[PDB]
């Protein structure tokens, strides 16, 4: 059937014209390397999920009181189902299983709802389905709470996928980020079920701050793990021991999928360095300056680096070849301003305790600019006639 | 001139006069086909409105305000007409005329302002001077904030859609449909900043 | 001639534009006033507990019932003026009449104090039965205006709404929702030693408490914007030396 | 007669074939009551506008008409202004600025211009009127649903029992902020332009 | 001296053997048509004609005075003509020894020759037609002149012959070539050439330079966007080696040279080498019984800028000078984008292919993968040396902006520059048809 | 009350505000002086005004105003004006709405450009030129069931000067028409029997005016000889109304007035020695006739000409005698008609098919060269499209191909 004959198989066909010998790679391949680079952060986002929700109920509930609640919530029941268990001391694999419950039925909405548009659109103007909705509806499904309502996930894809890019054409036509489109979607329109304290843990009944709500209040010395009473070190957040959204808390294993695709030449790196060099530049002026009332100025870097969706957004959504500048100069520019946009959101912003979503798309309406900049200087070069 | 930022960084973010308030649309979804025109036209917008509103400030205080005449009497219901002259005179003749100093200027600029001298930006930014009870304390932050926030978004629009020449947008929906959308999508990313912890 | 014509054109429709804006300007100004004190009347009526629907019911119940004053907030006793039409809120803006607060000071981030208020006295017969403090403070997004009416002991919250905050709504904007203002009542202002005593409980105030409010669910800025107004008002600084002439009895 | 008023609501849309009027057209329509009467003040200032300009264009001075213009339609705005402050003082309210930028709408000076200075005027006052239902079609399209989806209400009457009244309905909030207003503008253009293959625009 | 960093060599298998072997004997000739841009022709023959060698075939209509003429003696015995009677090729069957002659001149006075005299010679023996002009690569027209003229005594497309090996058996052609050149330039002769030693003119109008680097150092565009850049005031022209040795065989001999030397290499060669052909010889002769069984593309000129030669257009065209076959790749395989390609070759590392060094592949036809629209990874700016935006060049060509394109340097280029930029393109574009349609656009304005 | 003050002040601003823009703030740099805008490159229609306003202003004084939709400001750019004199200040947002060359040669928006300096420009002016002739009708008769054939003589002798290729326009005073009232022959009886056209009918009473053809060539001297064809309504759908002034000339007798003007034309053949080719068929026989004999009888060309024409049946072909007597009187030159509507009782099927079919496959089909001559056609729009698509294929050029908007 065509289903098959169009994914599994390649087209079998030969050069027309020009080149008659073409380079291997493809954009079915790239988009498949990007998809498969965020396999480990997806593994440990569910095992964080199931363990944080585990240690929760137990800590705010036992006994009957606890047998109830698991009787009363589907996730729970059917993990118990399954040969997993709520208790305080199950494995890494009722974790895991736990995990999954939430954010599978969130994927799977997802690109069924966001698929749905893309071939409708395809079909409409006679195209070819494309291959970057893969990366587009994981992203999206990663860069979620672990409570979000299935229907919301579904507006946000909608607004996402039709509003942000296939209104413009398709793949590779398209001017802004639609994963970062489809969030901020959320974000402006439902925000009190994408922030505060009640949606980051998926325990029923639980209440408790994260590691930039908790900074913004007192420094490093209030970095403590209601849950389990101990304090939240860098290593914990590093290693990606903390709540948050699905896939953006572990930076060692985002570390571990882009170096992957940065080695492959897809994932530029002079967007992560410009990234890095904006954070690290700002933040240290913070830094150097203090405050006597803010307690967000005296952040260092290794500590903005692993808190929040930094991590994440600098790897894997600063990187959208589409939406990033297409020169090498104006590249770095781009890197540096989402870094520095990032930084300043973060500390001088009291409304938000992030700002990565809103720095990325700041940058993407500047990228453009940044290209006509350098290009006007090499235009003036060549009439010198120098170039 | 200082009085606090955090004045300046809202009226360019949040409530950013074209991305918010919608204010200059009918040439600001026009005239950004080029860059280059929108540049010379938004640097011209920044200096009117940095001249213009503490001007009409101080005539507001001295003049139309009540009493500030003579005790008992207030004169605010010409603020309308008082507005709009002040701002047809201190441009059409005042800049238009008045720039022969530095030609290479006013042949930079100066070929602006004749579009810009009934544009509704430069009245609302004095309306809201107004309607909120700024001061000459304040006299030129909030119209440089907001005069640069309109210059940075229409080159921004402007860059936008020279990139976008290689999209393939539906025919229905070509021209005024997608510029529309893209401000809409322009605005959401420009919403990210409401105010400043010192 | 041209420039004779031009200039007798301009003449002509420059008089006629001029009366006609004139007079229609002069003519409904004290409809636009009598409308803005009607606006502010039902407000003050509707926290005072009074019902009252139309124009003619709010200014016949507003006039029978209520008696502005005006407080110095120094020493916290009654002054003499023109109570019913002050502004406090340009008072406050201008530089007379008003003072600079300190970043000490300034829990409310207020940043300026009038430094002569205004109060409603809540009237039935020819006693006094509550008094209705305007308080206002810095939110989140904007500046937020409310009045609590405090009964004659000067300890006990008899009401609390928020006429004019412009937080998000559904989140922050919460604070006009009636179920979270019908909270208020009964609620104590101060301890035994006499010191604010109002506290905002971040997930839920025990029931019961005498002295604790529900917070905001999710909205924990607007909370401590909330308990910061409190703080600053209910303070020495603020309404703090009228209320203690309050409960000192004889209002 | 009547094809000069009807015409302007769809086929010459001063908002969907021409980008005139969108200042407060896209401010104004958090609520369907302050933008029924933005349209019915619109729909004023242009009529009478139009009829006075018309009037006088065999005497006006060609060398400053435009002065003569704009003090008509200023005076006719300070006089709407002080009516809504007068009798409609809520809604009044909540226009603030955008009572006062009807002089800068573009609308109101291009018909003028265009049309009353050549027209005779009861011809020209049912241009204004016909331009002026155009402008409100926009206008309170765009209001029904942003009012409707953003709180759940049509001229403040409850349609969607919202959750915090214990219905079923969450409202979005996206509907209460300017990017909602592209977004239904955009929308609407592509549907007129699908219904009307006419106004769409070349390639080159 | 002059270094290109970026770059490819593009590593097929089946190089050459650096040795010239005579090659087999030619039945057919034939001009191709297409080939010479822009150009309307005007039949001075119909099948059937007896013509003679350097004999006219037909002229252009929009290039007035320019005549293209037989590279052999025979009987005119085909005209192809495709849609809209677009004239494909004419071909000759070799027969007989009769040619025209021309004038004689000594070694000696080459150097002093009038240009008129040069030009004429030129045009009526038919070698002005190995001239090219930067921009549009045209002929250029009789009357005009150019102040510099580029030798390209180098080559470093895949396959290729080694200019070297071919020179030193005809250095005095060679020099008298560079002597007339130097006449004819009106200012400087470049004879752009690797950093190995060649025969040498004495005139100081000629100048040897050094380029060193991957492929795209051995173009014509290269030379010029770094020795003398080009743009609508500023005209050079483009020739090479062979072309070189022709031009002084005929001022030393005063009969036309038609004799060449190219590289009979690829994938499915049983032997490659350096075969002595003639000029315009027929493709289908020349490869016969020298490849392995089963389905082939023969191509006239490397991989990358070649030009299929099946039917009418099986013939060596007059700018190439090599020969290059490869396999069709025809085949559909189960999951081949996504496995771990040990013998796939990319520019990009994601493959295992690039870990072997030295490894050299047997590329067929294939297109790996299908059409889509442009997701810039930047393999573009690996690959292009020049001074350009490479990315933003290619999305104007494609918008069909052309005067933009224009802007961003379009006249500089020519369809064999952007060749790896359709090689790498993960969206298997087409450049060099974007940069003709704009190039044709440009040009037939002002 | 007390309004008199609150009248005083608006009265003063505004009025400040208007004497200062009259006054122009106090000084100004530029040379104050009288300063000339020419027109066309002589003094008189010249302007003068002093430095200050648009260059539009000028031009209306002289009565020139160009479109200025939307107040100008290269809005959408149709106030371009052709410049003469030397360069000068040349907007950014006007480079766009020429091409690249013309934005350097002179072309400018006159709705921008102000008058501050001595300026030259050129605009057309007087562009109808016209003088007419009080024409009137000698006979008229049917060639065909639905053309007609008129002839009208000229005052003062001469022939109106016109051009081969070109147009006249002709006038009249238009009223009633029903297809009743005008008879024709009893040849093409036998088809206005069948369709039964007599019961149509038309109202007008507003005077007409058109562009005409003529069939006669310019060595005719006196007279001039055109032919037209009835505008009836199709018989796929009969309520169309009829061509009000085709039923007029129609139905008008001889020694009826109308007045020929604008006899110059737009079309008109060249000098060049190339092979030259016409297909014509029903109304487009006019001017390929007019080619023909301004070319062989007039000029006597020697270069090879042919002529191909498209007729329905034998009904609709006329006057083949003059076009035998050419070929004749010249052995260069060549005649040919085909049947698309070929009829038994015709007894006669030379040719048969579409014009351009019989022309290919009888002439071009083995012709040496068909990009090396000029083709001139006329007749049904899908004629003019078949033929046109023909050549294409065929391979000519598209500037050897002549195309007439009217068809005919
Ligand atoms: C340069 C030029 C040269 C011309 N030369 C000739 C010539 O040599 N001989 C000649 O006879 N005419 C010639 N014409 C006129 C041409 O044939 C017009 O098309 C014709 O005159 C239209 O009919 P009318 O003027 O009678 O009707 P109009 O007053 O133009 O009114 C329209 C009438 O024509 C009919 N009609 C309009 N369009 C169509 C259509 N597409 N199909 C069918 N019926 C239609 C309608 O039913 C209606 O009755 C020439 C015109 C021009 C501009
Ligand atoms: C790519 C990405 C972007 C994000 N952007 C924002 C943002 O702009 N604003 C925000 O409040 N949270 C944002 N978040 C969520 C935070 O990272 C975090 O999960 C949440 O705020 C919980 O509090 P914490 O940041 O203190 O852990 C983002 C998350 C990801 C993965
Ligand atoms: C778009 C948006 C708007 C918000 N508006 C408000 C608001 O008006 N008031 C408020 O208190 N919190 C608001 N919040 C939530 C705060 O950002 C913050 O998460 C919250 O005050 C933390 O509460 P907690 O201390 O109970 O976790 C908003 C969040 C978003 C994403
Ligand atoms: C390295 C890389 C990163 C990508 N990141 C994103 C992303 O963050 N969001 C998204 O929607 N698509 C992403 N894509 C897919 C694609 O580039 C994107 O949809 C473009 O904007 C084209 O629509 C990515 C692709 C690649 C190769
Ligand atoms: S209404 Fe047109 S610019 Fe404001
Ligand atoms: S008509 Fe608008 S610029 Fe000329
Ligand atoms: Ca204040």
């Amino acid at each position: 059937y065509e289903a098959a004959a169009t994914l599994f198989y390649t087209p079998g066909l030969v050069t027309k014209r020009s080149s008659h010998v073409r380079d291997s790679v493809d954009l079915k391949r790239i988009m498949i390397m990007v998809w498969l680079a965020v396999f480990p952060a997806m593994f440990w986002g569910m095992y964080n999920a199931g363990g944080q929700a585990i240690a929760a109920l137990n800590h705010l509930y036992s006994g009957d009181q606890l047998a109830a609640i698991v009787a009363g919530n589907w996730h729970y029941w059917l993990t118990e189902m399954l040969g997993g268990t709520m208790s305080s001391d199950a494995g890494w694999g009722s974790k895991m299983l736990l995990g999954a419950t939430y954010f599978l039925p969130i994927y799977a909405t997802v690109f069924i709802v966001g698929g749905f548009w893309e071939v409708l659109f395809c079909m409409v103007r006679k195209h070819e389905v494309n291959e970057g909705f893969f990366v587009t509806s994981i992203l999206f499904a990663l860069i979620v709470p672990p409570t979000l309502p299935l229907w919301q996930a579904a507006l946000g894809i909608t607004f996402g996928v039709v509003v942000a890019k296939e209104v413009f054409g398709g793949t590779g036509r398209n001017f802004l980020n639609p994963a970062l489109a489809g969030r901020a979607f959320l974000f402006f329109a439902y925000p009190a079920q994408i922030s505060g304290d009640l949606v980051w843990t998926a325990a029923d009944g639980y209440s408790g701050a994260t590691a930039l709500s908790q900074w913004a209040q007192g420094g490093a010395g209030a970095l403590i793990n209601n849950a389990t009473g101990q304090t939240i070190t860098w290593m914990d957040a590093f290693i990606g021991n903390i709540p948050g959204s699905i896939g953006e808390v572990s930076t060692l294993a985002l570390m571990i999928g882009a170096a992957f695709i940065v080695y492959m030449g897809i994932a530029s790196w002079r967007i992560i360095g410009g990234v890095m060099i904006g954070m690290i530049l700002l933040s240290t002026l913070f830094n150097v300056i203090g405050s006597d009332t803010n307690a967000m100025f005296n952040m260092p870097w290794h500590w903005h680096l692993v808190l929040g969706g930094f991590a994440f957004g600098m790897f894997f959504m600063a990187t959208d070849p589409v939406s990033a500048s297409f020169t090498n100069s104006g590249k770095w520019a781009y890197g540096i301003l989402i870094g520095v946009m990032c930084v300043l959101i973060r500390v001088v912003n009291p409304a938000y305790p992030e700002g990565m979503m809103l720095a990325i798309l700041f940058a993407n309406l500047f990228a453009p600019l940044f290209d006509h900049v350098v290009v006007e200087r090499n235009i003036k070069r060549r009439l010198a006639r120098y170039g | 001139m200082e009085h606090y930022i955090s004045l300046l960084v809202k009226s360019i973010f949040i409530e950013n006069m074209a991305l918010s308030f919608f204010l200059g649309m009918c040439t600001f979804l026009a005239v950004s086909k080029k860059v280059k025109t929108s540049f010379g036209l938004g640097i011209a917008v920044i200096v009117v409105l940095t001249i213009s509103v503490p001007v009409n400030n101080l005539v507001y205080n001295l003049v139309l305000k009540p009493d500030a005449l003579v005790e008992g009497v207030d004169l605010s219901f010409l603020n309308f007409i008082t507005f709009i002259g002040v701002i047809a005179a201190l441009v059409q003749i005042l800049e238009m005329i008045l720039d022969r100093f530095f030609p290479p200027l006013y042949n930079a600029l100066g070929i602006f302002l004749p579009l810009i001298t009934v544009n509704c930006a430069i009245f609302g930014g004095v309306s809201f001077m107004v309607q909120r009870d700024y001061s000459f304390a304040e006299s030129v932050v909030y119209g440089f904030g907001s005069g640069v926030g309109w210059m940075l978004a229409i080159v921004a629009l402007a860059g936008i859609r020279e990139k976008m020449k290689y999209s393939d947008v539906p025919p229905g929906l070509r021209g005024l449909g997608i510029t529309f959308i893209t401000a809409g999508l322009m605005a959401l990313g420009f919403m990210s900043f409401s105010g400043v912890q010192l | 001639d041209s420039i004779k014509k031009t200039l007798f054109v301009v003449i002509a429709l420059s008089l006629v534009c001029s009366i006609i804006v004139s007079a229609a300007a002069v003519g409904l100004r004290d409809k636009q006033k009598e409308n803005a004190a009607l606006d502010k009347q039902s407000k003050i009526l509707q926290v005072a507990g009074i019902e009252a629907k139309g124009s003619k019911q709010i200014v016949e119940l507003f006039n029978k019932s209520i008696e502005p004053r005006l407080v110095d907030f120094n020493t916290g006793d009654f002054v003499e003026g023109d109570a019913a039409n002050y502004d406090q809120r340009k008072a406050a803006k201008e530089a007379s009449e008003s003072i600079k607060l300190t970043a000490e000071q300034d829990k409310a981030k207020i940043q300026r104090r009038a430094n002569v208020g205004v109060v409603y006295l809540v009237k039935d017969g020819d006693k006094t039965s509550k008094v209705i403090l305007p308080v206002h403070g810095n939110g989140l997004w904007s500046m937020m205006y409310a009045f609590v009416a405090v009964e004659t002991d000067g300890n006990t919250v008899s009401g609390l709404t928020y006429y004019e905050q412009g937080e998000t709504p559904g989140l922050g904007g919460e604070v006009e929702n009636p179920a979270w203002r019908a909270q208020w009542v009964g609620k104590k202002l101060f301890d035994e030693n006499h010191k604010p005593a109002i506290k905002i409980v971040k997930g839920g105030a025990p029931q019961g408490s005498e002295h604790g409010v529900d917070g905001l669910s999710g909205a924990t800025l607007t909370s401590n914007g909330v308990q910061n107004t409190f703080d600053f008002w209910l303070g020495d600084m603020g309404f703090g030396p009228f209320l203690t002439k309050v409960r000192d009895g004889g209002l | 007669l009547k094809k000069s008023v009807l015409a302007p609501v769809l086929d010459n849309n001063p908002i969907a074939l021409q980008v005139l009027g969108v200042c407060s057209a896209l401010a104004v329509t958090t609520k369907l009551e302050t933008a029924f009467v933005m349209t019915l003040a619109v729909m004023f200032v242009t009529a009478l506008s139009n009829f006075f300009v018309s009037l006088i264009r065999n005497h006006i001075p060609n060398s400053v008409r435009i002065i003569v213009q704009m003090a008509i339609i200023a005076s006719l705005v300070i006089v709407v202004d002080q009516i809504l402050k007068a009798y409609l003082y809520d809604i009044s309210k909540q226009l603030s600025v955008f009572v006062g930028l009807i002089i800068t709408n573009c609308i109101v000076m291009g018909r003028a211009e265009a049309f009353a200075m050549k027209s005779e005027p009861i011809p020209s006052f049912i241009d204004g009127i016909g331009n002026g239902l155009g402008y409100g079609f926009v206008l309170m399209t765009v209001g029904f649903f942003r009012e409707l989806l953003g709180s759940g209400k049509l001229f403040g009457l409850e349609v969607l029992p919202l959750i915090s009244n214990g219905g079923w309905y969450q409202p979005n909030g996206l509907m209460l902020l300017a990017p909602s207003a592209f977004f239904l503008i955009g929308f609407m253009i592509w549907a007129i332009r699908t219904f009307k293959p006419e106004q769409v625009e070349a390639k080159e | 001296m002059i270094t290109i960093k970026k770059g490819l060599d593009l590593p097929i298998a089946g190089t050459p053997s650096q040795v010239i072997s005579d090659g087999k004997a030619i039945k057919k000739v034939a001009l191709l048509g297409e080939e010479y841009v822009g150009m309307r022709p005007t039949m001075h023959v119909r099948v059937g004609d007896e013509v003679k060698k350097a004999q006219i075939l037909f002229e252009d209509k929009k290039n007035p005075g320019v005549k293209f003429t037989s590279p052999v003696s025979g009987k005119v015995v085909e005209i192809n003509r495709g849609a809209k009677r677009v004239l494909q090729s004419v071909v000759i069957e070799v027969a007989g020894d009769d040619q025209v002659t021309f004038d004689k001149f000594e070694a000696n006075q080459l150097a002093s020759l009038n240009r008129d005299a040069i030009k004429t010679q030129l045009v009526e023996s038919g070698l002005w037609t190995a001239f090219r002009t930067r921009p549009f690569s045209k002929v250029p027209a009789i009357d005009s002149t150019s102040e510099a003229i580029f030798v390209t005594a180098m080559d470093t497309n895949p396959l290729a012959a080694e200019p070297t090996v071919v020179i030193n058996e005809q250095s005095e052609a060679f020099v008298a070539g560079l002597d007339v050149l130097s006449a004819l330039t009106t200012g400087k002769v470049y004879v752009c050439k690797k950093g190995t030693s060649l025969p040498r003119s004495q005139q100081p109008n000629v100048e040897e330079h050094v380029f060193d680097g991957p492929h795209p150092a051995g173009l014509a565009g290269t030379h010029m966007h770094f020795l003398y850049p080009v743009s609508a005031d500023h005209v050079a022209w483009s020739i090479n080696y062979q072309d070189v040795i022709a031009v002084g065989q005929l001022f030393l001999t005063g009969e036309l040279y038609t004799q060449r030397v190219v590289s009979l290499a690829g994938p499915v060669v049983n032997k490659p080498r350096l075969v002595r052909t003639v000029m315009g010889a027929s493709l289908e002769q020349l490869v016969d019984s020298e490849i392995m069984p089963g389905e082939v593309r023969i191509i006239s000129g490397s991989v990358l800028s070649g030009t299929k030669a099946t039917g009418p257009h099986a013939y060596l065209g007059r700018y190439h000078l090599q020969v290059s076959v490869l396999r069709e790749g025809r085949d559909k395989e189960l999951f081949g984008w996504a496995m771990p390609g040990k013998n796939k070759f990319s520019v990009t590392r994601s493959f295992l292919g690039h870990l072997f060094k030295g490894q050299v592949y047997n590329m067929t036809t294939t297109t790996n993968g299908s059409d889509r629209s442009m997701v810039p990874i930047g393999n573009y700016e690996k690959v292009m040396p020049l001074d350009m935006e490479p990315t933003l060049l290619l999305r104007d060509l494609c918008a069909g902006d052309s005067d933009s394109a224009v802007r961003l340097g379009a006249l500089e280029l020519d369809e064999e520059d952007l060749a790896l930029c359709t090689f790498v393109c993960p969206g298997k574009y087409e450049y060099g048809q974007l940069l003709r349609e704009c190039l044709d656009k440009i040009e037939k304005e002002g | 009350m007390s309004t008199i003050i609150f009248g005083v002040v608006m009265f003063t601003l505004i009025i400040l505000a208007l004497v200062l823009v009259i006054l122009f703030a106090k000084s100004k740099l530029v040379p104050t002086g009288d300063i000339t805008i020419s027109i066309n490159g002589d003094p008189e229609k010249a302007i003068v005004t002093q430095p200050g306003g648009k260059l539009l202003t000028a031009l209306a004084g002289a009565g020139v105003f160009v479109s200025s939709a939307c107040g100008g400001g290269g809005s959408c750019g149709q106030c371009r004006v052709k410049i003469k004199s030397g360069g000068g200040d040349i907007l950014p947002t006007e480079l766009d709405h020429i091409s690249k060359g013309e934005a350097r040669e002179g072309e400018r928006l006159a709705c921008q450009v102000a008058v501050k300096a001595d300026m030259d420009l050129e605009l057309p002016e007087e562009i109808f030129g016209v003088k007419k002739w009080e024409c009137t009708v000698i006979s008229n008769d049917n060639k065909a069931t639905f053309i007609k054939e008129l002839k009208l003589a000229i005052p003062d002798g001469e022939s109106v000067p016109f051009r081969a290729g070109g147009y006249i326009q002709i006038e009249a005073p238009a009223h009633h028409v029903k297809y009743a009232d005008f008879d024709v022959p009893e040849k093409y009886r036998g088809d206005w029997d069948k369709f039964n056209l007599f019961r149509y009918e038309s109202k007008v009473d507003e005077p007409i005016i058109r562009a005409y053809s003529m069939a006669n060539y310019p060595e005719e001297f006196g007279i001039i000889m055109l032919n037209v064809r009835i505008a009836t309504p199709p018989p796929n759908n009969p309520n169309v109304p009829p061509g009000q002034m085709s039923s007029y000339i129609w139905s008008l007798k001889a020694g009826d007035k109308c007045t020929i003007s604008g006899p110059f034309g737009e079309f008109f053949a060249k000098d060049t020695d190339a092979e030259m080719v016409f297909i014509g068929g029903g109304a487009g026989m006019a001017p390929m006739r007019s080619h023909i004999f301004d070319q062989l009888k007039r000029l006597k060309s020697k270069r090879k000409m042919s002529y191909w024409y498209g007729a329905r049946s034998k009904r609709e072909m006329f006057y083949v005698e003059d076009f035998d007597g050419l070929a004749a009187e010249n052995d260069n030159f060549v005649w040919h008609c085909a049947l698309s509507d070929p009829q038994p009782e015709d007894n006669w099927t030379g040719y048969t098919g579409f014009i351009h079919n019989v022309l290919y496959e009888n002439y071009l089909k083995d012709h040496e060269a068909p990009e090396d001559c000029e083709y001139y056609m006329c007749g049904p729009p899908m004629m003019n499209a078949a033929v046109i698509n023909m050549l294409k294929n065929l391979g000519v050029e598209e500037e050897n191909i002549l195309l007439d908007d009217f068809g005919g």
